[PDB]
């Protein structure tokens, strides 16, 4: 059902990626953004962006994502291109909601690094 | 739920700092604090803002003075302590250097004397030509310029680049200011003051590697395989001249983002170098992060071949390990990144469970990740202290502990092994062969005759002495 | 044109250093007393490093704590942070007793008030723990003089001023106060067997053979030092001190010679066959007791170990030395009875002035037939650059930091003093006494004869020696 999916997603990256824990709120939100906007592409057949150093690295970390949520997750070989990209705009929230909004992380905000 | 252990009940603060991870919670309302002040006299495992600087990062170069403006006890304290081996001949662990500050230079200053031990060392040294000089406790006090000093040493001696660290002891409250004041130094004033030939179309940076045990080497042979130029290792093996270089580099690969987090961030606000983050610890952690340079570099089969390659060769070894380490429980007591790239590399490949880890300098972003990583009825503990590591080791009852050696001669006593989580056993740990390496030392850890010795008793008739059959992958 | 030259090191600044700094030596000179902690007034570095050290030498766990100054103490002062660190030891060790409290470079340049702290400290344990006396017992190190091995005197001497300042004279004991010094657990273990051979009852203080601890069934931590409150507080009961070292622990010796009358009787370090048979001649002197035929055949076991060695392997090869000052000094006797040539002894620290007046220089200015250069305030690398510079040696002797010299010089090296980190066991083999000679002698054939196997340099002699 959508929310086990969202679950799912949910579960994987907190368990496996880092791109969401990087050290300034600034750095979270890009990646966030960035990583799962190219993990939506490649679950849904669409050409990867590859052109700046920051696309193909966005393009790198997604790789990863799409290619173990296919392997673990029979249901995201079943959605519909428009169901893959709902979930993915509520994983965007629900990161910003544990990694920045209600992180206690009092580091987050500091102007330089 | 955050934890108040029976032998903190007169420090009761420290509940905020031990979380035990339950069902259902919303981890979120249970980050400890971290990097906050230490409490006095509970043996913290705590060191200070100049180990940070000069044993941990700058120490590691293998062409670099490392002049420690102080008395001489700083300088003592931090040599014949590290593994971090060079190809030149471990240059960088076999000499340490102090200005020997006495009385009279806490009373009339001590630029002076820094500046003729400067002098001295190129004189007594004449192939080496660079230099980092550090503040100590005292020279921070009386206020000794050091930047000023070598800006003179520099203008004098043209032949010689100077770099300098502000890192007295009581900054900070911890090692981690060394690092940081440390890495916005270099950035500031030494990354694009020269440049090098680059003879790749695929180059990168290593940063936040040390070496240990020649890690930094192993993976080297990686990237030479995969025909991907590092422009600098940031810090081991390193050079003090390939770090001007830094700026060439089409990618920064991140390993320790507590250490070394800093100078990435800046690389990349300056330089627009992208940051990756990568676990270079874990079998399946080194696949991923192969596959992610090779995919950022658009080289996948050729990443696909080494893989294949290390898995026939170390896979085998290290399905071997699995079938007699799963299960059993580990604790880790080290500075805070093992733990988060630990935990599920040792669930994942080796069925190895984290029952306690303690950090002690951590950041609440090195708790964040920890936590995500990590297992229910875990304690996780920032700046842990002595009596708590005994309350914990009764709480979780763990098989093997990887910590530093002297804890490790501690809870000997206790017969539960130990790993050194620090400096190794049997290194290096990083890499395919290296995660091999560390099961190795788990397996011969645990799996030891003496351990069964030590617990029986001679004088008990009822007792007999046993026997126990091992193995080997 | 036979000369024993002193000389400092040339150099300002310091590569590679001998010693640790003077809170080092203090934190091993409290490590040795039972239910004592230590509080080290400073950043954490100054305690963690030195725990780490211990760990080296020993390859145990020894408990010190520290006062984790951080930046608002830099600029408005670190007593709370004394106070702090006192209470919570207290709060969180019910068996705590002794807890010297140790400056650092840090707290020395900012001027803390150690004894008013240990005012406020003192109110506060009576308050909060009516039935429990804790003595602290204040103890000035400065890191920019001196060394470790002035710092282990000062705390010593402190510890005891302390102690016996609380208890005062008593009764006489009948016992004898020993200072051995900055001494392993195997020298320690031999003295009590002297001792008890010669049915002389003596306190050693700091007695620490239970450094090297079990691993028990019960899983038991022994790993403490034996000297207690009661045995320090003794000491103003005594018949007489026998203090072994100049520089390591002497000083307390005459304070209880000044304060209760107990005489002190300073000897050379008992580091070979001469320094042992003085050390047992005052014993007898003082206690009336007869040497023990024991020690007679003890000594007699030794000679006959030390005549297979000396004239075929031995004779006219030249010996570099460094450790602490009495260790160094007796060494280089001991190697003369030997027939071993100490031409070069390096000692570590700022105390040249005390060094220019031992007697033992003499006593070697007196007998060596070779040159001796002895360079105080010296570091490590004035032995590397000696031997660049073309000086020949056969042996160095010397602690595991300069391990590299002799490994890369290809020189082989007996392992003596502090740390011995880099073999196994040291801390368990007496080097003074009569048994101590032999081990050395001993350990230093058993080097050469190794050498000469590695280096194919007539390795077919070892057969008929
Ligand atoms: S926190 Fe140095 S060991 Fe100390 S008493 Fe000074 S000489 Fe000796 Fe860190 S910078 Fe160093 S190690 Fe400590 S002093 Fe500070
Ligand atoms: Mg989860
Ligand atoms: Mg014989
Ligand atoms: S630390």
């Amino acid at each position: 059902m959508s929310q086990s999916h969202l679950d799912d997603l949910f579960a994987y990256v907190e368990e496996r990626c880092l791109w969401q824990f990087f050290s300034r709120t600034w750095d979270r939100e890009e990646n966030i953004e960035g990583v799962l906007n190219q993990v939506g592409r490649l679950l849904t057949g669409q050409e990867p962006l590859r052109g700046t150093p920051q696309e193909r690295l966005f393009y790198a970390d997604a790789l990863a994502m799409a290619n173990d949520v296919r392997e673990r997750f029979p249901w995201a070989s079943q959605v519909n291109k428009e169901e893959i990209e709902f979930l993915l705009d509520g994983l965007k929230s629900r990161l910003v909601d544990v990694t920045i909004t209600r992180s206690t992380n009092r580091e987050l905000n500091h102007h330089l690094y | 739920p955050m934890v108040l252990l029976e032998c903190d009940k007169d420090i009761p603060e420290r509940q905020k700092h031990i979380y035990l991870k339950a069902p259902n919670e919303d981890t979120r309302e249970f980050l400890p604090i971290a990097n906050a002040a230490t409490i006095p006299g509970t043996l913290s495992e705590r060191g200070c803002a100049f180990c940070g600087a000069k044993l941990v990062i700058g120490g590691v170069l293998k062409d670099t003075i490392q002049m420690i403006h102080g008395p001489l006890g700083c300088a003592y304290d931090t040599w014949h302590t590290k593994r971090y081996p060079t190809d030149n001949g471990h240059f960088n662990m076999k000499y340490v250097w102090s200005t020997d500050m006495k009385e009279s230079h806490v009373v009339f200053g001590g630029e002076k004397r820094l500046e003729k031990s400067m002098h001295e060392a190129f004189d007594e040294m004449p192939d080496i030509k660079r230099m980092i000089v550090y503040t100590t406790c005292p020279t921070a006090l009386i206020g000794d310029d050091i930047k000023a000093v070598a800006k003179k040493v520099m203008k004098d001696r043209p032949d010689v680049d100077v770099f300098t660290v502000e890192c007295p002891g009581f900054s900070g409250v911890s090692q981690s200011k060394g690092h940081h004041v440390l890495n916005i130094g270099w950035i500031n004033e030494k990354v694009e003051t020269m440049e090098k030939e680059i003879t790749s179309e695929y180059t990168m940076n290593f940063i936040g590697d040390f070496n240990i045990q020649g890690d930094t080497q192993l993976l080297q042979t990686y990237w030479d395989r995969l025909g991907i130029q590092v422009v600098a290792h940031f810090t081991g093996n390193g050079t003090y001249d390939d770090l001007r270089c830094m700026h060439q580099a089409q990618l920064n690969v991140v390993n320790c983002a507590r250490s070394s987090g800093y100078i990435a961030n800046e690389l990349k606000k300056r330089y627009g170098i992208p940051r990756l983050d990568i676990d270079s610890w874990g079998f399946n952690y080194m696949a991923e992060g192969i596959r992610k340079i090779c995919a950022f570099f658009g080289i996948e089969e050729k990443g696909e071949e080494l893989i294949a390659e290390e898995y026939a060769k170390w896979k085998p070894k290290l399905d071997w390990y699995k079938e007699r380490l799963q299960g059993k429980k580990m604790a880790i007591w080290t500075g805070g990144p093992r733990l988060w790239h630990w935990t599920k590399s040792v669930e994942d490949d080796l069925g190895v469970q984290v029952v306690a880890m303690s950090s002690k300098f951590g950041h609440e972003e090195d708790f964040e990740k920890v936590i995500a990583r990590g297992k229910e009825g875990t304690y996780y503990i920032d700046d842990g202290n002595e009596l708590e590591f005994f309350e914990i080791i009764d709480l979780v009852k763990p098989d093997v502990i990887f910590t530093g050696p002297r804890v490790g001669e501690l809870v000997k006593k206790l017969h539960i092994p130990y790993v050194n989580g620090h400096g190794y056993h049997n290194g290096p740990y990083m890499g395919f062969e290296g995660f091999v390496n560390l099961a190795r030392d788990m397996y011969n850890a645990v799996h030891n005759p003496l351990r069964h010795l030590a617990a029986v008793d001679i004088r008990d008739k009822s007792q007999t002495t046993p026997v126990i059959v091992r193995g080997a992958a | 044109p036979a000369e024993v030259k002193l000389s400092p090191r040339d150099r300002e600044g310091i590569i590679n250093p001998m010693y640790d700094c003077q809170p080092a030596g203090a934190q091993y000179a409290g490590i040795g007393i039972k239910d004592c902690i230590p509080l080290v007034h400073g950043g954490q570095g100054c305690t963690m490093f030195v725990r780490l050290l211990f760990a080296q030498h020993f390859k145990e766990n020894f408990d010190v704590a520290s006062t984790s100054l951080h930046e608002e103490s830099a600029v408005f002062g670190g007593a709370k942070r004394v106070e702090e660190g006192v209470l919570v030891l207290a709060r969180r060790y019910p068996n705590l007793r002794v807890i010297p409290i140790i400056t650092t470079c840090s707290t020395e340049v900012i001027g803390d008030d150690i004894e008013g702290s240990i005012r406020v400290c003192n109110r506060a344990l009576e308050a909060e723990f009516p039935d429990r006396k804790i003595y602290l017992a204040p103890v000035h190190t400065p890191s920019f003089k001196g060394s470790h091995v002035t710092g282990y005197a000062e705390c010593v001497k402190s510890v005891f001023k302390t102690i016996t300042d609380a208890h005062g004279k008593g009764q006489p004991s009948g016992k004898l106060n020993v200072f051995p010094g900055w001494v392993n657990p195997g020298d320690v273990v031999l003295l009590k067997r002297y001792f008890k051979e010669m049915d002389v009852e003596a306190n050693i203080y700091m007695d620490t053979e239970d450094f090297d601890s079990p691993m028990l069934p019960n899983k038991s931590i022994e790993t403490h030092g034996r000297t207690t409150v009661e045995d320090i507080a003794d000491s103003a009961n005594a018949l007489a001190t026998l203090s072994l070292a100049r520089y390591e622990g002497n000083t307390t010796g005459e304070l209880l010679q000044k304060t209760f009358a107990v005489p002190n009787a300073l000897v050379n370090t008992p580091y070979g066959i001469k320094n042992t048979d003085d050390m047992l001649r005052k014993i007898a002197e003082v206690t009336g007791k007869e040497i023990p035929e024991s020690l007679v055949r003890e000594r007699g076991i030794a000679l006959d170990a030390l005549a297979d060695l000396a004239h075929m392997f031995f004779a006219n090869k030249k010996v570099a030395i460094f450790g602490h000052p009495d260790l160094v000094l007796g060494l280089a006797q001991f190697c003369m009875e030997v027939e071993l040539e100490p031409v070069l002894l390096l000692i570590g620290d700022d105390q040249g002035n005390k060094y220019k007046k031992d007697p033992r220089i003499e006593e070697l200015k007196n007998t060596a037939h070779f040159d001796i250069e002895i360079v105080h305030n010296a570091d490590l690398w004035e032995l590397e650059k000696r031997i660049n510079a073309g000086l020949q040696l056969d042996l160095i002797m010397g602690h595991s930091k300069g391990r590299y010299v002799a490994i890369e010089a290809n020189i082989p090296m007996v392992r003596v003093g502090f740390p011995t980190f880099d073999r196994a066991g040291l801390y368990r083999k007496p080097s003074i006494g009569y048994q101590g000679a032999m081990e050395l002698g001993e350990m230093i054939a058993n080097a050469m004869f190794a050498h000469m196997e590695y280096t194919r340099n007539k390795e077919w002699i070892l057969n008929t020696w």
